């Protein structure tokens, strides 16, 4: 959806609504850092 | 005749006076302009030996203005946020009131925009509520001069997914109207009389802001089958539910604001709410059918064009006991994946949920 | 003729005079009035102590056409804003505003509005009004004055409209109160709501007390035997006992709607308990024509007086079913966009009805 290559036309509409990315305490959060890192300056905001 | 001389008198006395009127206003309309003073009217009917107010200003204080001295008593009931003179202690003139903290904006969307071509399946229920509400909306003046009130409590039962949100907005849409949403489910608030005060400015509301649509959502949560037991009874939301039935009843002169309340199962409620003046158009919400599930996959799927010639006949026979959010979300599902793509990218959709 | 129209000038001369003499009362006033406070002491004759309601107490004088008879100790007066005088006093009032009385006696010709079962509504208003208007003379001689009536009719004729009606001849407030909603807990200290209600209806003294379901689905369901078991009887024991609620003094009656009269506690209907009990049932054909005729009574339209051949299809449908009737063949009008409803219009709306609580029953 950042990229914003297809989601408007092939697929429908919007992407997909949410995304909940859960698990034991370890690699949560890590992946989100790595896309964050990957994507615009548009970055995350660690809420607690 | 003395008709110049009359009317010589008249049109200067006229406009004179008019000049009066506008001196006078603006010498109290810029004090109009600058109203500091809340208005809780301690209603007096002082007849001169006509009326009188008290106003308890915001500064903590007290004002007995003569006479209610600028502003009719006829629109200045006893109540609050009406304009107090600053410096003249006086009503200057009334204002909005406040809508219940939570009430001045809980979920009111201004105007929906979904369209009643989008929906369907069930379009003999949407056109006979259209008839019971709609109608009364834009031909209010029809069964003004028939003489028959319509009635105003239509009663969506139902199974979730069946529409009734979509259905009510593109109601109030067709209308034109006000429309204003109520979350059933949260209306049980432990402060006491909480939930007979949101409801109370609700009606408000929607009186104060056009032939509105009430649409409440959750109706048996909203009143029990009276199935009192040792766990619970239903004690305090009958309060919230009295509150609901006598407030029912204040909008049947002129015949505006339509209550729309929507739940999966009509029988969890007393007859009690159910009555001709209160909700009577109970109609049923069921899942659709084969035929209708494809048809509204297939209208929600209009706005998508990546696999020509779908005729969704596999999906309408594989969307066994389905609603028609689960058939939206079988097609977005494909909308999600179509980056499969014809007649079989639609079944992981129900299955992803459980 | 230019003289003629003097009329249509002296009717907008005197349209604008009513304005124009508004304003004058507007502007000529221009008062800052008088600030509120309580007499805190009255001190002598000369001097008074008289405290705002926000602090400050001051030492003033009084108004010179007002006496200290008219002022007293403890009563809301109006001070001079500037010079700090008595200007005024005022009389005050409290408000619970909390479930208080939602219907009052403000109604419509009901009376004539009921139609179905004149003699009844004659019968009842005989056995409530007199010791509503006069109960004077019931502790003069020493009798005590009942305290309501039973109605039967479930789903029939209406009883709250009954109970609004009755009270034309009475000029008293009838009050919609629910047995679920006075009990409350089930605990026999549910008797603080009842005094809550009696409170407001010794408040507004010329009250009825309409009950609206004491036998919870009288016709089917769980009755006062089933489901809670003497929960309902023992709040009703309740209001029973209030029958000592000054009744000599206090104009309130309680009117006990119930759907049906099989399982109402016949310990209630003693001497001394709710006793008199008036039999509604569904309309006959007679008050079915009736009702009939007032509900199309609003509705001008071509049709026909043909109200027997409807009371043939619509036998037995109560007074809120033949209201709904009459909607039903105002909506099918308007469905059809016709400014004209007819006996076929009427037809189907009886076909409607009729196959509608069929189904439903
Ligand atoms: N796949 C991984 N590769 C490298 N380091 C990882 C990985 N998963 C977790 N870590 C390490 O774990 C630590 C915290 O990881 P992460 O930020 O994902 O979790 P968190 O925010 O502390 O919470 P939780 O452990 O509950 O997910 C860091 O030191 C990080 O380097
Ligand atoms: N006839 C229909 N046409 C299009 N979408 C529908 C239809 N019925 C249901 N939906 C979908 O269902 C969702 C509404 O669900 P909801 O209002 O909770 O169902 P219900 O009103 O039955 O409780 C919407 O997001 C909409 O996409
Ligand atoms: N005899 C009647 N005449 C006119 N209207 C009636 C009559 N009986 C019932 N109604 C209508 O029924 C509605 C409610 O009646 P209700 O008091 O609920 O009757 P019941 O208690 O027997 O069900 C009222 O709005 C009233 O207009």
């Amino acid at each position: 959806p950042l990229l914003h290559p297809e989601r408007f036309v092939n697929l429908g509409i919007e992407p997909p609504k949410g995304v909940l990315l859960f698990g034991p305490p370890g690699t949560g959060k890590t992946l989100c850092a790595r896309a964050v890192a990957n994507r615009t300056d548009a970055c995350f905001i660690r809420v607690i | 005749k003395i008709m110049k001389s009359e009317v010589l008198r008249v049109t200067h006395e006229l406009q004179a006076m008019k000049d009066k009127i506008k001196e006078n206003s603006e010498k109290i309309k810029v004090n109009k302009t600058l109203p500091y003073l809340v208005s809780n009217v301690i209603e007096l009917l002082d007849v001169d030996p006509g009326k009188c107010a008290v106003i308890k200003t915001s500064t903590r204080q007290t004002y007995f203005l003569p006479v209610i001295g600028l502003v009719d008593a006829e629109k200045l009931k006893p109540g609050d946020l009406v304009g107090v003179n600053k410096d003249s202690y006086l009503i200057l003139e009334t204002l909005p009131t406040e809508y219940d903290s939570r009430v001045k904006a809980m979920e009111v969307d201004e105007r929906p925009t979904e369209q009643y071509s989008d929906i369907g399946g069930l379009d003999k229920q949407i056109q006979e509520l259209v008839e019971a509400i709609v109608l009364p909306m834009n031909h209010k003046e029809k069964f003004e001069n028939l003489g028959i009130q319509p009635p105003k409590g239509v009663l969506m039962y139902g199974p979730p997914g069946t529409g009734k949100t979509l259905l009510a907005r593109a109601c109030a849409a067709q209308t034109k109207a006000t429309f204003l949403k109520l979350a059933g489910p949260q209306l049980v608030q432990m402060f006491i009389g909480d939930g007979a005060k949101l409801v109370r400015d609700a009606f408000a509301l929607a009186k104060e802001k056009a032939p509105s649509i009430i649409f409440i959502d959750e109706l048996d949560a909203i009143g029990t089958k009276r199935f009192d037991s040792e766990k619970a009874g239903d004690r305090e939301v009958q309060r919230t539910m009295l509150e609901l039935l006598n407030q029912l009843d204040g909008f049947q002169p002129n015949t505006q604001v339509k209550v729309i309340a929507a739940t999966n199962r009509v029988d969890i409620l007393d007859p009690a709410l159910l009555r001709s003046g209160r909700l009577d158009r109970k109609i049923e919400f069921p899942m659709p059918n084969e035929e209708a599930r494809a048809r509204i996959m297939q209208i929600h799927s209009r706005k998508m064009n990546v696999s020509p010639d779908v005729n969704y006949e596999e999906l309408a026979r594989c969307t066994d006991d389905f609603n028609g959010a689960q058939c939206k979300a079988v097609c977005v599902e494909a909308g999600m994946i179509a980056l499969e793509l014809t007649h079989e990218d639609y079944m992981e959709g129900i299955l992803e949920v459980q | 003729i230019d003289g003629r129209l003097k009329e249509l000038r002296e009717q907008l001369k005197e349209l604008t005079k009513q304005y124009e003499k508004s304003e004058n009362d507007l502007k000529a006033l221009q008062s800052v009035g008088q600030i509120v406070g309580e007499v805190l002491k009255q001190l002598t004759e000369e001097k008074f102590i008289v405290k705002a309601t926000n602090g400050p107490r001051y030492v003033v004088g009084c108004r010179r056409q007002l006496d200290k008879s008219k002022l007293k100790p403890g009563t809301r007066v109006a001070l001079d804003m500037t010079t700090l005088t008595i200007m005024r006093y005022l009389p005050r009032e409290v408000d619970p505003l909390v479930y208080n009385m939602s219907h009052e006696d403000p109604g419509n010709v009901s009376y004539s509005e009921i139609g179905g079962l004149s003699e009844q509504i004659r019968e009842l208003r005989e056995v409530i009004e007199l010791p509503l208007t006069n109960p004077e003379l019931f502790q003069r001689v020493g009798i005590i004055p009942p305290k309501g009536c039973l109605l039967y009719g479930p789903p029939g004729t209406g009883k709250t409209l009954l109970a609004r009606a009755v009270a034309s001849q009475l000029d008293c407030n009838f009050l919609k109160v629910v047995s679920s909603s006075i009990v409350d807990k089930y605990i026999g200290e549910s008797a603080r709501l009842i005094r809550e209600m009696f409170n407001y209806a010794r408040d507004h003294q010329p009250c009825i007390i309409f009950m609206d379901e004491i036998d919870a689905i009288g016709g089917r369901r769980f009755s006062e035997a089933t489901s809670a078991d003497r929960e309902i009887q023992r709040t009703l024991m309740e209001l029973l006992n209030q029958m000592d609620g000054f009744d000599t003094l206090h104009r309130v009656k309680m009117i006990m709607a119930t759907n049906r009269p099989d399982t109402l506690d016949p310990a209630l209907l003693r001497p001394g308990r709710l006793d008199r009990k008036i039999h509604i049932d569904l309309p006959n054909e007679q008050a079915r024509l009736d009702i009939l005729k007032i509900h199309a009574g609003p509705i001008t339209k071509h049709g026909e007086i043909d109200y027997e051949a409807i009371v043939k299809l619509s036998d037995g449908f109560n007074g809120a079913d033949l209201r709904n009737v009459c909607t039903e063949a105002g909506m099918f009008a308007i469905r059809a966009d016709h400014d004209f409803v007819v006996q076929e219009d009427f037809m189907k709306a009886v076909r409607k009805v009729a196959d509608s609580k069929k189904l439903e029953s």
